[PDB]
């Protein structure tokens, strides 16, 4: 009994820890969103063409959006929980190899397999995606985000340099960072009501 | 029973209450609900479209 | 329209939360106020002790 | 009489430790009904279609479900008094084979 | 949990409130959204031109 | 959020530490106590003495 | 047995008990449970971190 | 821009400053007490002494 209490309490510690990693997480997921914002903005006037051109002070916009991708790509890299890269690529949901997962085992009860898999992925590339994010599009809609030149050229009918196709995407992106921060919020709401058990189970 | 008090039911009460008034303090301080995403996932994925 | 529904999902209604705070910090009080009794209750075992 | 003074009180701890038990079992479902409120609540709005709509930010919504009935699932199989897990089927009230109560 | 508040929050929404007056104030008293460039470049980009 | 982790590993609730601290002490003053009658064994015994 | 009191015992609950109410002493007074690092090794090697 | 690097060195956020302050005296206060306890051990040392 001593050993299910005392593990009982630190199993609460554990959940507790797990709340704090998580909200890190999310809240470079929402300085993300924020920029991700920007980005969809600066694409719907850079798709204002008529007005918008010059074609360099499309050049400018693009460097700016540039500037925006280098930093999903900073903050999905710098992102640490004690020191623990998160979004990178190292916590991926399910690759073709599901023995490289890698999930995020939290210890959450007082004996085995008292326990939640948790998984997380974002970086530039995080635009639309089927197992991979694609090629020509789906990643670059994050990381290159066209309007250098690319939209005086066509308009809606290219699939890759139309602003219908590359917009879509950012709204991917926005819909997609999300959606894996909305599941880490239920995750948090996992965790509390898991702690009102270990403090009831406990006493 | 000395050994160990039966209100560690008042810690819990005291850690979820006061667990609670710094959920108001955030909360509040922002303006936002959903000023951490444990609180409605929903309306935050639908807010943020 | 959009700027209206979208503060009626994120922001808040601060008079609600008010009294809110205000009642959940007087659970909390009441609380502690609870262990300044719980704990009373060993002493006097120590009074029939002595 | 020494006999069942002995084991009578003896028996008034064994219920102490039954209701003991009952408390972690039914504080379990304490989490389980706020968990299934919220679950409600998603429910109606996510009924409240022509508003609630784009299906995907309904996928959203449902996505939040099933986590939370993934904590169900969670609830029930972890809640354990002493290691012993209680909700889960174990404790079946009565099956059409009543010798495997 | 004395020696560690935890309206550390309060501390951050007050420093980035704090920190939107007065990006207002800048903002209001030349009239200028573009007063400092890291309001948006674009907008910069374009309106030099 | 590190300041909140680095605050429950070793910053205390001092409420549950307090109902600790006086649970301890009554197991003291109820030992010093136990002291009192243990030495009080031995003058009995020398009441049959005398 | 008159020479040796059997309630060395208390003595020992005596030194333990009152050995435990100042560790809380020197653990309240401090807001820290690893003011004194031989409480829990691993929370300072993660802590100080 | 130099006043305000300036300002960010050596000026204080006087709100953090002030938690800071609350909380050791809170502290310090917390050490008087358990003061207030420390040197009423040994009295019971002259209760089992009488």
């Amino acid at each position: 009994m001593r050993g299910q209490i005392r593990g009982l309490e630190m199993a609460s510690k554990n959940s507790q820890d797990g709340i704090s990693l998580i909200q890190t997480a999310e809240g470079a997921l929402t300085e993300t969103h924020a920029i991700l914002q920007r980005v969809r903005e600066l694409v719907v006037q850079a798709g204002n063409t008529g007005t918008q051109d010059k074609a360099t002070d499309l050049q400018s916009i693009q460097d700016e959006i540039s500037a925006l991708t280098d930093e999903i790509d900073g903050i999905s890299n710098r992102t640490e929980f004690n020191g623990k890269k998160l979004l990178d690529g190292t916590y991926k949901v399910d690759t073709a190899t599901p023995a490289n997962q890698k999930n995020l085992v939290f210890q959450i009860g007082a004996n085995a397999t008292q326990q939640i898999s948790v998984n997380i992925e974002d970086m530039g590339a995080d635009a639309l995606g089927i197992k991979e994010a694609d090629g020509s599009i789906a990643a670059l809609h994050s990381v290159n985000d066209l309007d250098v030149t690319k939209f005086a050229d066509n308009a809606a009918d290219c699939a890759d340099i139309g602003f219908d196709a590359q917009l879509k995407v950012v709204d991917e992106a926005i819909y997609q960072v999300s959606s894996q921060r909305a599941k880490l919020g239920a995750v948090q709401n996992r965790l509390e009501h898991t702690i009102n058990n270990l403090s009831a189970s406990g006493e | 029973i000395n050994h160990n008090i039966a209100a560690l039911n008042t810690l819990n009460r005291l850690s979820s209450n006061n667990s609670a008034s710094q959920k108001n303090m955030e909360k509040l301080s922002s303006g936002l609900r959903i000023n951490r995403a444990g609180d409605d996932a929903a309306g935050l994925a639908i807010s943020e479209k | 329209n959009l700027t209206a529904a979208e503060s009626r999902i994120r922001d808040v209604d601060m008079a609600k939360e008010m009294s809110e705070f205000t009642k959940n910090n007087i659970l909390s009080q009441a609380s502690q106020a609870m262990l300044a009794q719980a704990n009373q209750q060993p002493q006097n075992v120590l009074q029939l002790l002595r």
